[PDB]
């Protein structure tokens, strides 16, 4: 009976595995990007050309 | 007429310059306004995400 109730758990391991080990694929994707400032910096131009 | 003349040519010059002086400072207050508004709206962000 041990050995029997065992086996449902050693089958369920590989889909416990399957699950787990495969998200370690990559998980830096929740760092962001660089969203850098101007700080009043990157104002260097007058109303000469809008359309480009 | 010489006295006309430089008094004419002199508040001339103080016009164009206070002109001038104005243009540009309205530039920069619509520059500051910018900065101002463009940071609520990252202020807005922060507040949504910690929420």
């Amino acid at each position: 009976l041990g050995t029997r109730a065992k086996e449902s758990l050693d089958l369920r391991a590989h889909l416990k595995q399957v699950k787990k080990e495969d998200i370690e694929k990559e998980n830096r994707e929740v760092g962001d990007w660089r969203k850098n400032i101007d700080a009043l910096s990157g104002m260097e131009g007058r109303k000469k050309k809008f359309e480009g | 007429l010489k006295d006309a003349q430089e008094k004419l040519e002199l508040a001339e010059k103080k016009a164009t310059d206070a002109e001038a002086d104005v243009a540009s400072l309205n530039r920069r207050i619509q520059l500051v306004e910018e900065e101002l508004d463009r940071a609520q709206e990252r202020l807005a962000t922060a507040l949504q995400k910690l929420e």
